[PDB]
């Protein structure tokens, strides 16, 4: 009954940037919780930042303080990921996830998710 | 619980006709097969007529243009007109539902003796 | 079930014919077995013999281990009959006729074929032990249940 | 000259399910045996179920007795797996694979797999 | 498809030891006798590198 | 002593049937793979098909149903027929000995141009 959208690119110079942007439709993102999760290719899932609709706090990963950046827009909702400071070391599979923070631990439900290729 | 029961049987000249009544209980035994057996006393049982599911019938080559058997009704009914008895007729007739798996699916009813 | 006796050898790997053709067909891959004995002294009878029934027209090939239960009118030639039991669309389900007077090849055969299916599921159905014979006083093996 | 085509998600919710649909074409499923087998990453190929062809009866693995069932159909040649009560430890690489009972003990040929990822 | 190997074999291989033969492999009971067609599944196919 | 020379390659319209054939030398040659191999310029060489020494011959799948290879010679000659000829089989054929097992005994012999027009 609840579904996801997606996009991005498909290629990204080791450089460079991409503009990311995961398009959510019916949601209650005022009080949920949205964020992204890596899926590099050999190894299981890793989480990558978490973005509050509460007061609008964004907190990252260890690796990934100075080199990431989230902009949530509340009047189309769609979020814009601007990735900057990319290497080869970043092929990873991303899935845009939305929860519920007073729930459990786990999402509530993914997406379809996206490919990138850094090399 | 499928409690099929049988009536016609009596006493007839050899020159008459008897109507049998195989009268099925209210289920979904109708869409498989449906068939007669005779049970002559010191003989193994004889095909008779088999009623298809289809809404054809078949029946043995010996009882020939002898033996008719039809539903026309719609809700229930094994017919099984037997015009032009002889004197070999006189013995135990049941219907049975699945003769083609006997031994292992097949459910006899109670039968019913004519007597010619 | 039951056959006649002529047409025991049909039933094969590649072998065609009726019943192989029409009524039941065995796959060219096979790993069970096939048998069939005579049964002239407890199926036969003199009065006329039609409890057997068999398929003799049928529309193409049948695949082998297939069940057809349908009584569709049968189509022989070009002529749209439209199911009336008429000409060249004759009901495709006849009977055989054993008499206990007939010849051998003539004879009903009761035949089974057991097919053996070997699944990666657990095996269940085996065949017995060993259960050698027990000699005393001798310095011997025992092989019991759980005591080696 | 024999070809296999499979089908199905690449992302489910560690406790919903997933329609997996077999597609095969110009088999002799009548007395053939299809089955599944998955692939989870880090080890080999595991058995998960068994659909016999000959009588129709569904065998289960040991651990997926209660949570797995099949569809067998043979109008358009296809089979459906609904897959009910998944968690985190059912991350493998499904396989449908097909087999002649009356032959040798391995299958003869798979298809081309698919992913599904469940934590 | 510039890539082979083997799934199809009698026994299992023996610690180091190449099999060259390409003798053809019977999945059932009836003589092919090389006429590689059905139940007579070639030893030996290709990979797909994609 | 490996002098494996090619013949047979030219120019043909496409649909019609091209028959290579590489003569090889007067020795034991026999009871060995031979393959073949196409090197469509700009790109890493591509398997077109086997001749093992038992004489099951095993054909890529990419190109099924369009050529052949066949030996039924037995003195010293190899044929490999190609049918409905495309576009993209404009390159340099070679017919090695020792391939799917070489990288330090495999011996390419010689090798002709094949283009479709």
């Amino acid at each position: 009954e609840v579904q996801l959208v997606e996009s991005g690119g498909g290629l990204v110079q080791p450089g460079g940037s991409l503009r990311l942007s995961c398009a959510a439709s019916d949601f209650y993102f005022d009080y949920y919780e949205m964020s992204w999760v890596r899926q590099a290719p050999g190894q299981g899932l890793e989480w990558v930042s978490t973005i509050s609709g509460l007061g609008g706090a964004t907190y990252y990963a260890d690796s990934v303080k100075g080199r990431f950046t989230i902009s949530r827009d509340n009047s189309k909702n769609t979020l814009y990921l601007q990735m900057n400071s990319l290497r080869a070391e970043d092929t990873a599979l991303y899935y845009c996830a939305t929860r519920s923070p007073f729930g459990d631990y786990a999402f509530s439900y993914w997406g379809q998710g996206t490919l990138v290729t850094v090399s | 619980e499928v409690q099929l029961v049988e009536s016609g049987g009596g006493l007839v000249q050899p020159g008459g006709s008897l109507r049998l009544s195989c009268a099925a209980s209210d289920s979904s035994f109708y869409d498989y097969e449906m068939s007669w057996v005779r049970q002559v006393p010191g003989k193994t049982p004889e095909w008779i007529g088999s009623m298809y599911p289809s809404g054809r019938t078949y029946i043995n080559p010996s009882l020939k243009s002898l033996v008719t058997i039809s539903r026309d009704n719609s809700e229930n009914m094994l017919y099984l007109q037997m015009n032009s008895l002889r004197a070999e007729d006189t013995a135990m007739y049941y219907c049975v539902s699945n003769w083609a798996s006997g031994s292992t699916g097949d459910y006899w009813g109670q039968g019913t003796l004519v007597t010619v | 079930f039951v056959i006649r006796g002529d047409e025991v050898r049909q039933i094969a790997p590649g072998q065609t014919g009726n019943i192989a053709d029409y009524n039941y067909k065995l796959p060219d891959d096979f790993t069970g077995c096939v048998i069939a004995w005579n049964s002239n002294k407890l199926d036969s009878k003199v009065s006329g013999n039609y409890n057997y029934l068999y398929r003799l027209f049928r529309k193409s090939n049948l695949k082998p281990f297939e069940r057809d239960i349908s009584t569709e009118i049968y189509q022989a030639g070009n002529k749209p009959c439209n199911g009336v039991a008429g000409f060249n669309c004759y009901f495709p389900l006849r009977s055989y006729s054993f008499r206990p007077t007939y010849g051998v090849g003539h004879q009903p055969y009761r035949v089974v074929v057991l097919s053996f299916e070997l699944l990666h599921a657990p095996a269940t159905v085996c065949g017995p032990k060993k259960s050698t014979n027990l000699v005393k006083n001798k310095c011997v093996n025992f092989n019991f249940n759980g005591l080696k």
